[PDB]
């Protein structure tokens, strides 16, 4: 018999992104080649099958630094990290291949789906 | 607010 | 020129609630009289003006235990904590006064609004 | 997915 506040989940996510922008309570740095990205482990796990696996691991759960595979593109990661915190995906002709490869690695199935559909439409 |  | 995934914010919140249920990466215990509630500081701040103030404080940000005012009802807090993590508010005739008082203390304006409207309709 |  609950009532539901429609905008609540979006409002929560907006405030989590504000915390990220101000570097408040971030507990991990994701290293992608020469670039570093600070984030909240809970948000990363909630969005990515890869981070969910990493941070449920009894040893990796306590690491402050995670190094991604050297084949991962920093811009592709940046676009996906922004997506995690906003629901908005900056998908462009110039970045779609990097975004899709990064989303496959991060196990972000909905992003992979759409990248596949956008590529299929251009061929 | 809505009835979900 | 971004695209947006409609269900993303709800999916994030669902996974944050799963983390709470499994006690994964919870970093604070909220003590309400004889009861204890584990939560994620980032979610509490994102939902409540009171917790946003508490956890941006340079000393309180590092506390693992927060004790609420003894006038706060544990069931009212429990209902609001569930709301924070799900967007669903278990508002009943028997708990509405406790929920509204707790929401005023926690500075959860949308919950206060609706409690006020539900009370006005019954008088 | 939508155009926001
Ligand atoms: N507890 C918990 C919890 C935290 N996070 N999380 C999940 N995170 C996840 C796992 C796989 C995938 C995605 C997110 C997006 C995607 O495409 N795949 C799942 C579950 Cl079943 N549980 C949890
Ligand atoms: N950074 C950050 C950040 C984390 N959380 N958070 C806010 N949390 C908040 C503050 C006040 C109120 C509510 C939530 C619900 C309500 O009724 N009042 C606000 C801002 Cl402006 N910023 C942030
Ligand atoms: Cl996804
Ligand atoms: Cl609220």
């Amino acid at each position: 018999s609950c009532i539901q506040f429609t905008r609540h989940a979006s409002d929560v996510l907006l405030n989590l992104n504000r915390l990220r922008s101000r570097d408040i309570l971030t507990d991990v740095v994701i290293v992608v080649s020469r670039e570093q990205f600070r984030a909240h482990k809970t948000v990363l796990m909630a969005c990515s099958g890869l981070f969910y696996s990493i941070f449920t691991d009894q040893l990796k759960c306590n690491l402050s630094v995670i190094n991604l595979d050297p084949e991962i593109n920093p811009e592709g990661f940046c676009i996906l990290l922004d997506f995690m915190y906003t629901s908005r995906l900056n998908l462009r002709e110039g970045n779609i291949m990097a975004v899709m490869a990064t989303a496959m690695y991060l196990q972000m199935e909905h992003v992979v789906d759409t990248c596949r559909k956008f590529i299929k439409a251009s061929e | 607010w809505v009835i979900p």
